[PDB]
């Protein structure tokens, strides 16, 4: 049995109703009961059972979740979305062997524009002792996700030797955070004076620079 | 409380086997089926098969019947899955999950990431990201730990043994040019209490059996 979930992604504001679908390739209901189940997977966590046999709320799960449907066509509804509902939602049937799962719907949570708060970290003295210098620039709690970080060393734009990583949406405030790390040899690090992280984001009217002088 | 605790992430050489465990507590182990489920990176979920812990009866997905071997130790309340002849397509998070009726799967282990690779396991170095004048903002201070040069994934980071979770961001790993991973874990706190509170990151890399606690202090 193939379970097809739609839509792929759904973007919703807190307080609004969310509705997602799961279609089975064939019937997964008897004449009385339906053998479809729904799970929620938050980042880094295993899937969590929300709804069983199409419409039975799992004990402990909040009342905003419901499920419905019969035959082939099933729905999960969040009546009023909370930011902690950021997750991927999967359906799963238990009609025949083997049980199978749909491809998931990713729920994204809309929120207002928030500029990043920018912090910079010189290399630790420990790390420098080992021959390498990592300079970390943190962009914290911003939205939307689009942001640009450039490194400047003695005002010169750096062309490589950095890497970035972005978080998933926060479960409480729906923001993103981003780290950019500039990595140099101790020798290369010590030939320059000023290290700067320059940050562009739509919640800022001009780029924000955080810098420090080596030492 | 029903709990399923799985064994730690490991790297496996291509062609080799690995045996994963799943320790059950808080219920009668023999009264529920144990399922195992695969989730490939970015991918979705695939049922591997089932074991009845009362008697050792199994059933498998035809897709996994040659790949997976299921057993139990009833006195240790532990289920096992041995994956054979491992290839690249086998790199994935593997879950154990209990099913009361072979319908829904109501409690899940935390997952075991099995990385199939010829590369060797390496433990991370941990360095502080000290709060300083260059890491403040409107009454808040940011601080962290850089976890550098490990393989394979994952690393976990807690703060103050799990008591500090508000405002913690543990970034997704990046792949370095070396083929080793790196990530940072940061947290924002009141700048007022930098003198009086203690911040320790607790880094765990299970594949290398490496644990590092680093107290992060003002610069």
């Amino acid at each position: 049995i193939v379970l097809t979930q739609s839509p792929a992604t759904l973007s919703v504001s807190p307080g609004e109703r969310a509705t997602i679908s799961c279609r089975a390739s064939q019937r997964v209901s008897s004449s009385t009961y339906s053998y479809m189940h729904w799970y929620q997977q938050k980042p880094g966590q295993p899937p969590k059972l929300l709804i069983k046999y199409a419409s039975n709320l799992e004990s402990g799960v909040p009342a905003r979740f419901s499920g419905s449907g019969s035959g082939t066509d099933f729905t999960l509804t969040i009546s009023s979305v909370e930011p902690e509902d950021f997750a991927t939602y999967y359906c799963q049937h238990s009609w025949e062997x083997p049980p199978t799962f749909g491809g998931g719907t990713k729920l994204e949570i809309k929120r207002t524009v928030a500029a990043p708060s920018v912090f910079i970290f010189p290399p630790s003295d420990e790390q420098l002792k080992s021959g390498t210098a990592s300079v970390v620039c943190l962009l914290n709690n911003f939205y939307p996700r689009e942001a640009k970080v450039q490194w400047k060393v003695d005002n010169a734009l750096q062309s490589g030797n950095s890497q970035e990583s972005v978080t998933e949406q926060d479960s409480k405030d729906s923001t993103y955070s981003l780290s950019s790390t500039l990595t140099l040899s101790k020798a290369d690090y010590e030939k320059h004076k000023v290290y700067a992280c320059e940050v562009t984001h739509q919640g800022l009217s001009s780029p924000v620079t955080k810098s420090f002088n080596r030492g | 409380q029903v709990q399923l605790v799985q064994s730690g992430a490991e790297v496996v050489k291509p062609g080799a086997s690995v045996k994963l465990s799943c320790k059950a507590s808080g219920y009668i182990f023999t009264s529920y089926y144990m399922y195992w489920v695969k989730q490939a990176p970015g991918q979705g979920l695939e049922w591997i098969g089932e074991i009845n812990p009362s008697n050792g009866d199994t059933n498998f997905n035809e897709k996994f019947k040659s790949k997976a071997t299921l057993t139990v130790d009833k006195s240790a309340s532990t289920a096992y899955m041995e994956l054979s002849s491992l290839r690249s397509e086998d790199t994935a998070v593997y879950y154990c999950t209990r099913s009361d009726g072979r319908n829904d799967m109501d409690s899940w282990g935390q997952g075991t990431l099995v990385t199939v690779s010829s590369a060797s396991t390496k433990g991370p170095s941990v360095f502080p990201l000290a709060p300083s004048s260059k890491s403040t903002s409107g009454g808040t201070a940011a601080l962290g730990c850089l976890v550098k040069d490990y393989f394979p994934e994952p690393v976990t980071v807690s703060w103050n043994s799990g008591a500090l979770t508000s405002g913690v961001h543990t970034f997704p790993a990046v792949l370095q040019s070396s083929g080793l991973y790196s990530l940072s874990s940061v947290v924002t706190v009141p700048s007022s209490s930098l003198g009086t509170q203690t911040y320790i990151c607790n880094v765990n890399h299970k594949p290398s059996n490496t644990k590092v606690d680093k107290k992060v202090e003002p610069k």
